[PDB]
């Protein structure tokens, strides 16, 4: 009962889906081939991990997840990868020839091959559920099937399962780690598409998530294995609710009522602390207080923006481990105290506040101090827009000269989806602004 | 998985084309038989992009020797590696082109060119997903210059979805005295601009000039002049064979479909008489490092793309990076955003511990064109060796649309080395 | 819940019909693109018939 489908889209989606679903492996003692000894119900179960895994007769704990990928390499290491025997084969997809970093190919040319397959696979696991809750899609903003597919996919989720929840998480692209130059095409071109068919989308920029691997794990040139377990862990903490149940624990869903309110408005921003090395975690016990303190250090943002420059609709946060709601309603009187958190007039200003007892996890060989307590923090803030302005501005540049247009336009998109696609971002700036202007 | 499909016409292209099998081969550890004896598994994990694999585990380039005279191509089965070419991919005529662009694009190379595809469409067709065909020629002679800008028109035809590639080695008063070479330059530059996604401009004025005025030679062969050849093309194929495909890399590099000739650029270069990471980006980015004969400080870039190989600092490379951009950043244009891409490789070329390999997309290429459309106009204007064209079917418009395409060409490099983003 | 169920059924309608038209419209777009670069290269072989015919009726 309420499960969730991961749907795991492009090489950053992939990867970052490897990640994922090792540390969830890791969190409830799934082996790499899928057994898991402390479930004593073979075959089945309504456990809160269920949401996740589905059981075979045989005792094996499957992921609730699709991989797709328009080219067949970064799948491939998943088919002969450490936990290749967790997925049945049926659930990793690939095609031969990727999108090119191409909007339109993922989209369009290359994307209608494969659509048919993938709606069916996801159908199928869709037929195991028993009250699915909704979907959750990761992809790049800058690949071409991060970008174009995926838009393509949530399109078709739409009317294929009617209103059902999805979640996406994003991956805003950073130039320290990514060799395309029309990133900011792609993805103003899937955002404007997907707007009308996510109920909420957690954007991970690459260059927040770069400079605290460089930061505060002394990593010097960080590669996407380091950032993608840091993001696994902010994922984790997301989506433990789900996975794990007790007294104090939140839905996910029961936040997003606070997080969104307009649809358009449904991009909260993430921080999560703490981020230290073994070296630096050694004879240090970081509390509850200093964990809750280090959400409203920018530094450590998941999105690089100002909130101290906008302001607040809503602050949720999420503790997992060794924490009791004595010690964070101390830490939160605290920081009401020496902080610039400014909520709008129309939304009240108490913090929202879920706790899960199970402890955070750490993959072996892994640059994270493993700790006793963490917190990830979701907050709706005005402040995200300085992203969509970033994105914004870099299109415009390349746009008034039509820089590349003719890779998209050759394969079969028009000039008037580029325009369409930066006016609705245009809206979405706009509507940032109005929702923090004062009432009358 | 992803194939490339190698063509060679004419001399200079089956020249360069043999020393270019020769590099490869031995960095992917294969021998003139054709079998694998190398010391690590990075060498065969992309060797399908360039080599098939045959019987008894044997690696035959996918290349395709094209010429309308034998003689070269009899020294590729003598020389070096003459062995592992497929002996049914030497397609050779004895007619000849007499270094005249109608012979090889209209007269004797239409008869030679359905001969051609034959081959092609047989290695093709072995392909699982083809990425495209990569062309080395020169376009001052007949065969490369003629019959290669045939075979990529026709190409075209039969593959309009997949990526057409060249090396394409310009012509230069330094190298040879053949004098209807700008013509034949001209004529092909004017196929190019249409029907390639990408073209290397192998400058034999810039080769010499670095043989001589660098690498300290009085009197530079045409193999000093291939060995940077060789060494380029090395490089710019590196990310490709070493573990993105032609397609992606060109989206990346060619942001207006016209403006898609590369300025070549490798370092370091050194004489026999008598390296850190800052050096090496500062050489990558000298006009004297240039294998196109234009100064980059006389334009702007477009779009870079810069591989290093070798044992080094990522974040060393990454800084130096940064360093050479924001103290040259009036040569980049503002309105393409990060347009400067880095890439690494553990595996350096042969005899170096650390290399570099520069590919620009500068708007100062238009002075290599500027300087064949003078020698061209130069003779054209008093209609010198017209004959030779005339009389294989030719009219003399063809000759001025060709010309001012060339001049439409060098105008668009200038419109937008003078905009601006506001 | 009527129109709950309207509004839901409107929104499943429109997308399936807006996506339709632009699939529809890429493929046009597309194939229109690629008919025009091969018309440009039979024009191009055309081309290289009459200079082959030039040549004859000059011998
Ligand atoms: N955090 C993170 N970002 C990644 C990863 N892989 C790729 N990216 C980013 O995603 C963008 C490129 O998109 P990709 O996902 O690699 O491309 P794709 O979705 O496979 O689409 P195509 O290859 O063009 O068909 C760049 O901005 C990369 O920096 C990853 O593993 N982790
Ligand atoms: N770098 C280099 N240039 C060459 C070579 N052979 C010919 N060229 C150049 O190519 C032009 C002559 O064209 P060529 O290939 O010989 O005519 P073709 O055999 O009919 O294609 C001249 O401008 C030469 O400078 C070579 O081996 N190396
Ligand atoms: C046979 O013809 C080709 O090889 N075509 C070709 N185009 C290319 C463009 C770029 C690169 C790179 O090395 C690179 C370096 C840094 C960042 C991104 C890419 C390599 C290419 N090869
Ligand atoms: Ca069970
Ligand atoms: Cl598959
Ligand atoms: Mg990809
Ligand atoms: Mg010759």
């Amino acid at each position: 009962m309420r499960e969730c489908i991961s749907i795991h889209v492009g090489q950053a989606g992939v990867q970052i889906g490897n990640a994922c679903w090792e540390l969830y492996c890791l969190e409830h003692g799934i082996q790499p081939d899928g057994q898991m000894p402390s479930d004593k119900t073979i075959g089945g179960g309504d456990d809160s991990f269920n949401t996740f895994f589905s059981e075979t007769g045989a005792g094996k704990h499957v992921p609730r997840a699709v991989f797709v990928d328009l080219e067949p390499t970064v799948i491939d290491e998943v088919r002969t990868g450490t936990y290749r025997q967790l997925f049945h084969p049926e659930q990793l997809i690939t095609g031969k020839e990727d999108a090119a970093n191409n909007y339109a190919r993922g989209h369009y040319t290359i994307g209608k091959e494969i659509i048919d397959l993938v709606l069916d696979r996801i159908r199928k696991l869709a037929d195991q559920c028993t009250g699915l809750q909704g979907f959750l899609v990761f992809h790049s903003f800058g690949g071409g099937t991060g970008s174009g597919f995926t838009s393509l996919l949530m399109e078709r989720l739409s009317v294929d399962y009617g209103k059902k929840s999805k979640l996406e998480f994003s991956i805003y692209p950073a130039p320290q780690v990514s060799t395309a130059v029309v990133e900011p095409y792609n993805s103003i071109l899937t955002t404007h598409t997907t707007l009308e068919h996510s109920d909420c989308a957690f954007m991970v920029d690459n260059e927040a998530i770069y400079d605290i691997c460089r930061r505060n794990l002394d990593i010097e040139r960080p590669t996407y294995t380091n950032l993608n377990r840091l993001i696994s862990q902010i994922v984790s903490s997301i989506t433990a609710s789900l996975r794990f149940d007790g007294a104090l624990n939140v839905d996910l869903t029961e936040f997003q009522t606070n997080l969104v309110p307009y649809p358009r408005i449904h991009f909260p921003l993430a921080t999560y602390a703490p981020v230290i090395s073994a070296e630096k975690a050694y004879h240090e016990q970081l509390s509850v207080a200093e964990i809750t303190n280090a959400c409203f250090e920018p530094a450590n943002q998941m999105v690089k923006c100002d909130p101290r420059h906008g302001k607040y609709m809503a602050c949720c946060l999420l503790y997992r481990g060794d924490v009791v709601p004595k010690d964070v309603n101390a830490a939160i009187a605290t920081i009401k105290t020496k902080r610039s958190i400014q909520f709008v007039d129309w939304c009240p200003t108490g913090f929202k506040v879920g706790i899960n007892y199970q402890p955070p996890t750490v993959v072996p060989g892994g640059d994270l101090a493993k700790v006793q307590r963490a917190v990830c923090m979701l907050s709706n803030t005005t402040a995200i827009a300085e992203a969509w302005a970033r994105l914004d501005h870099k299109f415009d540049l390349m746009y008034a000269k039509r820089a590349f247009v003719h890779w998209y336009v050759g394969e079969g998109m028009e000039e008037g989806e580029f325009s369409e696609a930066r006016e609705d971002m245009a809206a979405l700036e706009k509507d940032y602004e109005e929702v923090g202007v004062d009432s009358v | 998985m992803r194939e490339i499909v190698h063509i060679q016409a004419g001399q200079c292209g089956n020249q360069i084309g043999a020393k270019f099998w020769e590099v490869i081969s031995d960095e992917h550890g294969i021998d003139p038989t054709g079998s694998y004896h190398g010391d690590s598994d990075l060498q065969l994990e992309r060797i399908n992009v360039y080599y098939n694999e045959a019987t008894g585990n044997k690696y035959v380039p996918r290349a395709i020797l094209v010429d309308l005279e034998p003689g070269t191509m009899d020294s590729v089965r003598s020389g070096p590696f003459g062995q592992i070419f497929r002996p049914d991919n030497f397609v050779f005529g004895q007619s000849g082109a007499g270094n005249n662009w109608a012979k090889g694009h209209y007269t004797e190379g239409a008869e030679l060119v359905d001969s051609v595809l034959d081959v092609v469409r047989k290695e093709s067709e072995s392909c699982d997903c083809l990425q495209g065909f990569q062309l080395t020629h020169s376009l001052g002679g007949g065969t490369g210059s003629g019959m290669g800008t045939l075979l990529i028109s026709k190409i075209r035809e039969e593959y309009p979805d997949r990526i057409m590639n060249t090396f394409s080695v310009m012509p230069s008063p330094k190298v040879s005295d053949t004098v209807v070479e700008p013509y034949n330059a001209t004529l092909s530059v004017h196929q190019l601009v249409e029907n390639t996604d990408e073209t290397y401009c192998i400058d034999n004025e810039a080769l010499y000039d670095i043989c001589f005025r660098t690498l300290k030679l009085t009197t530079p062969t045409y193999g000093d002049l291939n060995h940077l050849v060789s060494a380029t093309m090395s490089g710019v194929t590196t990310c490709l064979r070493f573990p993105a495909d032609l397609r992606k890399l060109a989206v990346n590099m060619v942001p207006f479909p016209r403006l898609h000739f590369f300025m070549p650029g490798f370092a370091p270069l050194t004489s026999r008489g008598s390296l850190t990471v800052p050096e090496l980006t500062q050489q990558m980015f000298d006009s004297k490092n240039m294998m196109a004969a234009c100064d980059p400080r006389h334009g702007r870039y477009l779009t870079v793309a810069a591989i290093f190989r070798g044992r080094m600092s990522m974040k060393e490379v990454d800084e130096q990076m940064l360093n050479v951009q924001n103290k040259n950043s009036s040569y980049f244009v503002e309105w393409i955003p990060n347009n400067v891409k880095t890439a690494v490789c553990d595996i350096p070329p042969r005899g170096l511990k650390m290399s570099a390999t520069f590919i620009g997309n500068s708007t100062a290429i238009q002075e290599l064109f500027k300087r064949i459309s003078e020698q061209f106009t130069a003779m054209f204007r008093r209609k010198a060796f017209l004959h030779w064209y005339t009389g294989e079917g030719m009219d003399e418009m063809e000759f001025t649309e060709a010309e001012s395409n060339m001049n439409d060409l060098v105008s668009e490099y200038q419109q937008y080395q003078d905009a601006t983003a506001d | 819940i009527q129109k709950a169920i309207e509004e839901n059924n409107n929104f499943i309608k429109m997308a399936k019909e807006k996506l339709a038209q632009k699939m529809e419209s890429n493929k046009e777009n597309r194939e229109a693109h690629l008919a025009a670069m091969l018309e440009r290269l039979q024009e191009k072989d055309k081309h290289a018939e009459e200079v082959r015919k030039n040549k004859e009726l000059k011998e």
